[PDB]
């Protein structure tokens, strides 16, 4: 990311885990199978923040112990171009939403 | 003063300010011109007049006002 690190798991293939990294949390590449060893030895230390352009609404929390497991909504827009021709025509106004089947250009 | 040159700088400069872009404004007007034609035969199937008919009272109002 520009800012934030997504860390994901297939044991076999089937994505056994899903965890994400706000930045203040210090990663390490290939580690943590020891013996599952609560090893993303990630640090948190100060602030944790988000990175800007990924949004995070919808919370949950099952409360136990010194840490609660925390389940939530992840949309980031990504950047993606393209290059209108001179016989392109942009049907579309100044900013709006699109659908699977909603012609563009 | 002497039309040699008057309907000249009259031309060049509408088309100094309209000297139109190869393709891009060039063509974006021809497609609307036909966009206009057919629009124009669907109303006259909507409205069952003619045409040429609905093409002039469209060309009356963007005119401004004339005799025609």
């Amino acid at each position: 990311l520009e800012e934030g690190a997504f860390l994901v798991l297939r044991r076999e293939d089937e994505p056994v885990a899903t965890y994400f990294l706000p930045v203040g949390m210090t990663p390490l590449v290939v580690h943590g199978e020891i013996v599952e060893k609560g090893q993303p030895l990630a640090e948190a230390k100060g602030l944790l923040r988000m990175p800007r352009q990924v949004r995070a609404a919808q919370v949950e929390a099952e409360e136990e112990g010194e840490t609660v497991y925390l389940t939530l909504f992840l949309e980031w827009t990504e950047p993606k171009d393209y290059r209108v021709q001179p016989h392109m025509n942009v049907v579309v106004p100044e900013g709006a939403r699109v659908e699977a089947g909603d012609k563009i250009v | 003063k002497i039309s040699t040159s008057d309907p000249v700088r009259q031309y060049l400069h509408e088309i100094g300010q309209v000297p139109l872009l190869t393709l891009e404004e060039e063509v974006e007007l021809a497609r609307k011109v036909e966009e206009g034609m057919e629009a124009i035969k669907k109303l006259s199937e909507i409205t069952g007049l003619d045409p040429d008919l609905i093409r002039e009272v469209v060309r009356a109002k963007i005119l401004g006002s004339a005799r025609v």
